[PDB]
RNA sequence: GCCCGGAUAGCUCAGUCGGUAGAGCAGGGGAUUGAAAAUCCCCGUGUCCUUGGUUCGAUUCCGAGUCCGGGCACCA
RNA sequence: AAAUUGAAGAGUUUGAUCAUGGCUCAGAUUGAACGCUGGCGGCAGGCCUAACACAUGCAAGUCGAACGGUAACAGGAAGAAGCUUGCUUCUUUGCUGACGAGUGGCGGACGGGUGAGUAAUGUCUGGGAAACUGCCUGAUGGAGGGGGAUAACUACUGGAAACGGUAGCUAAUACCGCAUAACGUCGCAAGACCAAAGAGGGGGACCUUCGGGCCUCUUGCCAUCGGAUGUGCCCAGAUGGGAUUAGCUAGUAGGUGGGGUAACGGCUCACCUAGGCGACGAUCCCUAGCUGGUCUGAGAGGAUGACCAGCCACACUGGAACUGAGACACGGUCCAGACUCCUACGGGAGGCAGCAGUGGGGAAUAUUGCACAAUGGGCGCAAGCCUGAUGCAGCCAUGCCGCGUGUAUGAAGAAGGCCUUCGGGUUGUAAAGUACUUUCAGCGGGGAGGAAGGGAGUAAAGUUAAUACCUUUGCUCAUUGACGUUACCCGCAGAAGAAGCACCGGCUAACUCCGUGCCAGCAGCCGCGGUAAUACGGAGGGUGCAAGCGUUAAUCGGAAUUACUGGGCGUAAAGCGCACGCAGGCGGUUUGUUAAGUCAGAUGUGAAAUCCCCGGGCUCAACCUGGGAACUGCAUCUGAUACUGGCAA
């Protein structure tokens, strides 16, 4: 169901900082970053065009903490759905509710959020939730429930979230815990590194 | 029909009830089933550690 | 004997009645001649439960169709009750 | 038999003992006048036609004969004696 | 298996011991026509006890069969043993779940090999309590003869460490009391009092753990397999989580009816012959040696320390030495194994009567924990009594 | 539950009525030709299916077992 | 508003090449099996072979408002006998309520199960009728007088049993007269002919001969004519393969006449004619339930038809009918055969391709589950009682879906392993330790929604002679859950209980080395392995996938390698040796004319589910579910008549 294994190990393979072990400081320089992904990181790989591929699937899978069952689902989903299947499977993946109350700031890292959500922690619409893939829709309320407000591993991990690029499509109180889901996400509002196109391709043969 | 016996060792003779699966061995002309290792009396194969659901073997 | 009878389809512990005029022969949930709206038992306090489309009634009740323990209450619930 | 309901093997012997006699009546009196005609004018066929034709209007009635059955042993039969005769 | 058997009056489980021939099988027959006429139990007849073509051309018995005769104080459970040389290794299972015997010597032959071999099985494995029983009496017509008799299974008691002067020796023919001879009919009738008498209510085990060694497998065209045998610790449940354990593996499983001669049963108790059934298991894969055990409770091992008593000549076993690689068989609660022996270091040779411990690998396992009673065999003779020590596997 | 047969060095078989078991084919310390048809030398290379007993001494005589072969039964 | 956004290649012939062309692989799958590791929930699923043989419990009963029964049973009332005079014994009483038995009525033909047969009798769409239709219902109103008998019960026997006989006796909505008859049946019409059953809840008035006469109402019973409903038939096309099956066929093909069928018909007969089918595949052969759909595909197609739903077919194997509204009848009948059982050797029972269960054959596949609470379904005037229908309790990762085996910080870049150019690298922020949360499991307490009703009493409105009963509607009562220690909620304790198995030359993301030296083995293809191996075992980093993953079988895909969309035939496989020519396919050209094709429109229909979009509903999700589109159809009816055909000049 979940990968926990070395976190940082994946961030090495895939080159870029995935946020898996972003947490309480900024930057790692601690791991020898993109020359060592295991015992043969000096390596050059010649890299196929099935493999550009593969690693750019593994890469949006590893950020979003998300297994190959799961989504392939959300690209049988993107297909279906109106307009570019491309933005449609990142649009589906940030739309996940782990995903988006690390966006909010309740959440040092993307796994923390997804513990939250599971522990009862989450609350939306004055319901509680503890699925990781619950589909945020459109003009919703996030939110932390008054057991478990203001507790020791959020108010940390909210500071964080200041550092962070913040997104535009949703917007958080930080007084009262309480967030606010309004529009969908766009393209150009997020990531602007990590190819869509590139995924699109590999499922489809 | 020819059946080929895989992995090192086995403990077939004789009479001995055996479970057949299809695949050829692109060899010996005329094999084309292999006895499956571990199932009924065809037992697994001794001290193997990588590949074990092939070769029919339990933990370490 | 042509009879309005619920159908019951959906899951388990989830029931869902299709009210529906069928032969009183043909089983529960198999052959039918038409069917007439719905009921759901586990719909709650909110938007949709039950419909039951009267005008259709009419036309099998009035020529020659017994209605059921169940579909006969549903007619007493739509019609007014409140 | 694994049944209670057995009594319907029974029953349905019993019915056809009696359900048989009558029937035969019907059939015999139907041979009257198929035996009239042949060799027989105006007169002895339309006698035997007289007399079975109130049996096998009842027999009808009583869900034995279907009323088909009869309505065609009058109307065949009659045409027999308006035709020949 | 219709009628509920009602939970009345204690059960004892009883059964005839004796040499060949010496009306061991008759007596059950004897007693059975006799209670059941007076009292007015089930009657059944002699033929039921053994039928078969192996117990009918030869005459001579082989399965263990078993009777239900009912009386006011106690409800009994027969077990006729078999007697013969031959069938030792049956004899055992059965023996070890009667609690009380009813031995048989004659008073025209008298005490024989067997009866002193019998005796001998009775003691090692358990057998507390016993009672003598003149199988013929009638045929020498003699006051001195006859007793002269009795006084060698006296003898025989107290020398083999019983109490042999204080057992109730009773006298009777069982072929006159079969029909209806009001002299011998009411002799019978008394070693049913003396069965009520001299053997005292049994201790059972109803408080630790299900257990329940199987005797007899039957494939009941009925439910699936059926397993009999005495439970010797605990309850069983209908609608209950039940492991067998010992040959092969493991295999998991569930109670779904218990019986006492074809009646029903609730609670099958401790300490009472009963017919477990079991569910989706094959006639073939479970097997005689098994036993029926709660999960969890008992596991099954193929090495074990064990404090090992050898017999010497008096006591009747072996009167030679022996190195590590020898291999006799193994009796624990019904069946026998065969098990290499490993000494322990500073001992050169085992000697006849001695005590010490050692480590033995068995070629099937068995179920067992430590303190488990068992008896050494080979050679169709007894070799040394022990216990468990240590678990290894 | 009980009656019977079967097992001999890596494989296929000889040898026994107590005198301590051998043959080919095998294979190995073994030489030829980058490996080689034909060559040489050389050993048996052994829990006599396992174990105990009667015994000076058991493959061999007598119990008990192993797994496998085929045979006859019992229905809580 | 929307209803499709959907099309990848690679290895492999050669010294090298381009082509041709096979071979193999990457992905989807599933009634899967085995293998290895073997924690959860939700919605599913689960003998494909032997349609094999079956023990044990069960699966269709039900009605006292049809009637004898003064009752088998259990219990009140007039009266009796014991004696602790109300404690006990006990005969009468329809008399206490009901009901074992029985005739009756209606059900057992529905509802469940399985594909043996079946290549058309069947199935699909579209048609037509020449029909019947219990119970539901719309009219037309009758519904009057009788009489044998007949079980049960006796009585008396026969039989080992199963199951009878003979003498009475009696009951009914049972059963047959009877008068009675229609817009009914028959006839050209005049005529003739044709039916029924009473119950039960209550009653003022007057008959009481007390059985109550008699009025009310509710229901039954009839008579056709019409509904609605199933069912029977019939025609059109469609529905597998084979020509190394081209001839088959005598009730055969048609006619007249008689019989029979609910209905028409060689359905069946007698005679008459000599046909009929057949190259747009008859015949014979092999295989096969069919469909909605399912899987696959860019789509066309290809394959398939487990689960759910419609239709057919079959019930130990071959027959036949009886009864019925419906059967030529899964748990009816009677034969016949084979197979097990019982016996007093005479004759008897006998049917799991219901639901559990078992033995068997097998790669393989459930509980001798609990309940009518629920929607049905049966009978009933209602309560009811029956139900293996249905739900649901368990089992199995066989699956689909969603959860979890924590989540931050953490450098001495520790130890240990593995590699090394012995400098170090790597395992690796991995771990240890520090921040902490504690969804699931486990405990302890709250607790919905599946429940509509049914029942007993009340005020009124109908009904009527009547403030009575009856019918209807408000209104007060106490209740109805197999699931169930429920869904869901809240407190508790402490990361505590919680992992996988592939392969890693190439194709295909992933290599270092100790190698078992063409031995052991590997392998899906090319190929590896012969004292320095990324291709064998092993340790070991990863690569990869997750409660599953592999191997295997099976269908499609890639295969434009059966090509209609979409291939070819000089030399790669492939132009008959060359003509003539009927059937068939195609056909120059201008004016008419039709409307077959063709297109446009419209109406009917294309079952529901499924698929799809829009939605909604369960903590999200699978899942369920509201509403549209679609179902490449077909049918008709009316129009374009350019193009094709026909009929013209
Ligand atoms: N004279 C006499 N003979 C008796 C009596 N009881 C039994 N027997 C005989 O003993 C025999 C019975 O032997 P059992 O030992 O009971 O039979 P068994 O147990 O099957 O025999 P095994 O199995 O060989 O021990 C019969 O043949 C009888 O004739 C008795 O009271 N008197
Ligand atoms: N408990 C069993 C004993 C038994 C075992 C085997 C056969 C007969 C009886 C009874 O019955
Ligand atoms: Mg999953
Ligand atoms: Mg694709
Ligand atoms: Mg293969
Ligand atoms: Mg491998
Ligand atoms: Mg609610
Ligand atoms: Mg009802
Ligand atoms: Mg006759
Ligand atoms: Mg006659
Ligand atoms: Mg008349
Ligand atoms: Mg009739
Ligand atoms: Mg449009
Ligand atoms: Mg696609
Ligand atoms: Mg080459
Ligand atoms: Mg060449
Ligand atoms: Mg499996
Ligand atoms: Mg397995
Ligand atoms: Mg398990
Ligand atoms: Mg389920
Ligand atoms: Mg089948
Ligand atoms: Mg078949
Ligand atoms: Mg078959
Ligand atoms: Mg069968
Ligand atoms: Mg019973
Ligand atoms: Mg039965
Ligand atoms: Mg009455
Ligand atoms: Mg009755
Ligand atoms: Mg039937
Ligand atoms: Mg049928
Ligand atoms: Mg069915
Ligand atoms: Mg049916
Ligand atoms: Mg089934
Ligand atoms: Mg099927
Ligand atoms: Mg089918
Ligand atoms: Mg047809
Ligand atoms: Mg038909
Ligand atoms: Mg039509
Ligand atoms: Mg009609
Ligand atoms: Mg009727
Ligand atoms: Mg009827
Ligand atoms: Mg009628
Ligand atoms: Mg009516
Ligand atoms: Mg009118
Ligand atoms: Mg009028
Ligand atoms: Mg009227
Ligand atoms: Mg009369
Ligand atoms: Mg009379
Ligand atoms: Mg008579
Ligand atoms: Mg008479
Ligand atoms: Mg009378
Ligand atoms: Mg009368
Ligand atoms: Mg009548
Ligand atoms: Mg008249
Ligand atoms: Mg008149
Ligand atoms: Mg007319
Ligand atoms: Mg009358
Ligand atoms: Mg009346
Ligand atoms: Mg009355
Ligand atoms: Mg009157
Ligand atoms: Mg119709
Ligand atoms: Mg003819
Ligand atoms: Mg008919
Ligand atoms: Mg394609
Ligand atoms: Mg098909
Ligand atoms: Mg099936
Ligand atoms: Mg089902
Ligand atoms: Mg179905
Ligand atoms: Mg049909
Ligand atoms: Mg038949
Ligand atoms: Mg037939
Ligand atoms: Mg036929
Ligand atoms: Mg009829
Ligand atoms: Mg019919
Ligand atoms: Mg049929
Ligand atoms: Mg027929
Ligand atoms: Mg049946
Ligand atoms: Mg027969
Ligand atoms: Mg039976
Ligand atoms: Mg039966
Ligand atoms: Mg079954
Ligand atoms: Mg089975
Ligand atoms: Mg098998
Ligand atoms: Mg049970
Ligand atoms: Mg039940
Ligand atoms: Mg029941
Ligand atoms: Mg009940
Ligand atoms: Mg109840
Ligand atoms: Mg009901
Ligand atoms: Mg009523
Ligand atoms: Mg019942
Ligand atoms: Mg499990
Ligand atoms: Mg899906
Ligand atoms: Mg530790
Ligand atoms: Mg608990
Ligand atoms: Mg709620
Ligand atoms: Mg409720
Ligand atoms: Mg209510
Ligand atoms: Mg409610
Ligand atoms: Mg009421
Ligand atoms: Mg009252
Ligand atoms: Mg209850
Ligand atoms: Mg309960
Ligand atoms: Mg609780
Ligand atoms: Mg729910
Ligand atoms: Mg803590
Ligand atoms: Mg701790
Ligand atoms: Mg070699
Ligand atoms: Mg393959
Ligand atoms: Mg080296
Ligand atoms: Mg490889
Ligand atoms: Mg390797
Ligand atoms: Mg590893
Ligand atoms: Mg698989
Ligand atoms: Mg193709
Ligand atoms: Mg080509
Ligand atoms: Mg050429
Ligand atoms: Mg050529
Ligand atoms: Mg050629
Ligand atoms: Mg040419
Ligand atoms: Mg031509
Ligand atoms: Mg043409
Ligand atoms: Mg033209
Ligand atoms: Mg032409
Ligand atoms: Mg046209
Ligand atoms: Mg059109
Ligand atoms: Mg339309
Ligand atoms: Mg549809
Ligand atoms: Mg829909
Ligand atoms: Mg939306
Ligand atoms: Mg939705
Ligand atoms: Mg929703
Ligand atoms: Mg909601
Ligand atoms: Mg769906
Ligand atoms: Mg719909
Ligand atoms: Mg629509
Ligand atoms: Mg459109
Ligand atoms: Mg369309
Ligand atoms: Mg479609
Ligand atoms: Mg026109
Ligand atoms: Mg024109
Ligand atoms: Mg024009
Ligand atoms: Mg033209």
């Amino acid at each position: 169901a979940r990968y926990l294994g070395p976190k940082l190990k994946l961030s090495r393979r895939e080159g870029t900082d995935l946020f898996l072990k972003s947490g309480v400081r900024a930057i790692d320089t601690k791991c020898k970053i993109e020359q060592a992904p295991g015992q043969h990181g000096a390596r050059k790989p010649r890299l196929s065009d099935y493999g550009v591929q593969l690693r750019e699937k593994q890469k949006v899978r590893r950020i979003y903490g998300v297994l190959e069952r799961q989504f392939r689902n959300y690209y049988k989903e993107a297909a279906r759905l109106k307009g570019n299947t491309g933005e449609n499977l990142l649009a589906l993946l940030e739309g996940r509710l782990d995903n988006v109350v690390y966006r909010m700031g309740f959440g040092a890292t993307r796994a923390e959020a997804r513990q939250l959500v599971s522990h009862k922690a989450i609350m939306v619409n004055g319901r509680v939730v503890n699925i990781a893939s619950y589909q945020v829709s459109p003009n919703d309320v996030v939110s932390i429930r008054e057991k478990a407000k203001k507790q020791s591993r959020v108010k940390a991990a909210l500071e964080l979230a200041e550092q962070r690029e913040k997104p535009t499509w949703l917007e958080v109180d930080a007084g009262k815990m309480e967030g606010t889901f309004k529009r969908k996400p766009e393209r150009s509002d997020l990531s602007a590194d990590i190819n869509e196109h590139l995924i699109v391709e590999l499922y489809s043969k | 029909v020819t059946s080929y016996i895989g992995g090192e060792g086995h403990n077939l003779q004789e009479h001995s009830v055996i479970l057949i699966r299809g695949g050829r061995v692109k060899d010996l002309p005329g094999v084309r089933y292999h006895t499956v290792r571990g199932a009924l009396d065809c037992s697994g194969v001794k001290d193997r550690k990588q590949a074990r659901s092939k070769y029919g073997v339990k933990r370490p | 004997m042509v009879t309005i009878r619920l159908a019951r389809h959906g899951a388990k512990k989830r029931p869902f009645y299709q009210v529906v005029v069928a032969d009183s022969r043909n089983a529960r949930n198999g052959r039918f001649i038409e069917r007439v709206g719905f009921f759901n038992p586990i719909a709650s306090e909110k938007e949709e439960g039950t419909r039951l489309d009267l005008d259709r009634i009419a036309h099998w009740v009035g020529q020659g169709a017994t209605i059921s323990d169940r579909v006969a209450a549903l007619i007493k619930e739509v019609n007014k009750a409140a | 038999n694994i049944k209670s309901a057995k009594k319907r093997a029974i029953q349905s012997e019993k019915a056809r003992k009696h359900n048989a006699s009558r029937r035969s009546m019907m059939r015999t009196f139907i041979k009257k006048v198929y035996a009239a005609i042949e060799a027989g004018d105006k007169a002895a066929a339309q006698k035997a036609f007289n007399e079975m034709q109130p049996i096998v209007d009842r027999q009808a009635a009583k869900g034995l004969i279907h009323k088909n059955k009869a309505a065609r042993h009058k109307a065949n039969l009659t045409a027999q004696i308006n035709k020949l005769a | 298996s219709k009628e509920k058997f009602e939970r009345t009056k204690p059960h004892v489980n009883v059964g005839t011991i004796g040499h060949v021939d010496h009306g061991k099988t008759t007596l059950t027959a004897a007693i059975t026509t006799v209670l059941a006429k007076t009292y007015g139990g089930a009657a059944r007849a002699f033929n039921q006890i053994d039928n078969a073509p192996e117990e009918k051309a030869r005459g001579i018995t082989i399965n263990t069969s078993h009777v239900e005769y009912d009386t006011p104080t106690r409800h009994y459970a027969h077990v006729d043993c078999p007697g013969a040389a031959d069938y030792v290794k049956n004899m055992i299972t059965g023996a070890a779940q009667m609690d009380g015997a009813i031995l048989v010597v004659a008073a025209t032959d008298g005490p024989m090999p067997q009866t002193r071999e019998h005796i001998l099985l009775g003691r090692q494995v358990g057998v507390p309590y016993i009672i003598v029983f003149l199988n013929k009496c009638d045929m020498v017509d003699d006051e001195e003869l006859l007793e002269l008799v009795e006084m060698e299974v006296r003898e025989l008691l107290s020398q083999y460490d019983f109490p042999g002067d204080d057992t109730p020796i009773v006298r009777g023919s069982a072929l006159k009391a079969l029909e209806g001879d009001a002299e011998w009919e009411a002799k019978i009738l008394e070693l049913a009092g003396f069965l009520d008498s001299y053997i005292p209510e049994p201790e059972r085990a109803i408080d630790k753990p299900f257990l329940l060694p199987i005797e007899d497998v039957f494939s009941i065209s009925g439910r699936g397999t059926v397993v009999t045998g005495r439970v010797e610790r605990g309850i069983i449940k209908v609608g209950e989580e039940v492991e067998i354990v010992g040959i092969k593996e493991t295999q998991k499983s569930t109670c779904t009816g218990v019986e006492m001669f074809r009646k029903l049963l609730d609670e099958g108790r401790a300490g009472e012959n009963v017919g477990v059934l079991l569910r989706g298991i094959k006639r073939e894969e479970i097997e005689r040696g098994q036993v029926l055990a709660k999960p969890g409770t008992i596991k099954p091992h193929t090495k074990f320390e064990s404090e090992v008593y050898i017999l010497s000549k008096d006591e009747g076993g072996r009167h030679t030495p022996f190195f590590k690689g020898y291999r006799p068989q193994f009796y624990f609660r019904t069946t026998d194994v065969t098990g290499t022996i490993e000494l322990p270091e500073g001992v050169e040779m085992v000697m006849p009567g001695d005590n010490i411990k050692m480590v033995v690998t068995l070629i099937h396992p068995i179920a067992m924990d430590d303190g488990l009673r068992f008896a050494i065999r080979e050679g169709g003779r007894t070799v040394g009594a022990g216990v468990v020590a240590k678990v290894l596997s």
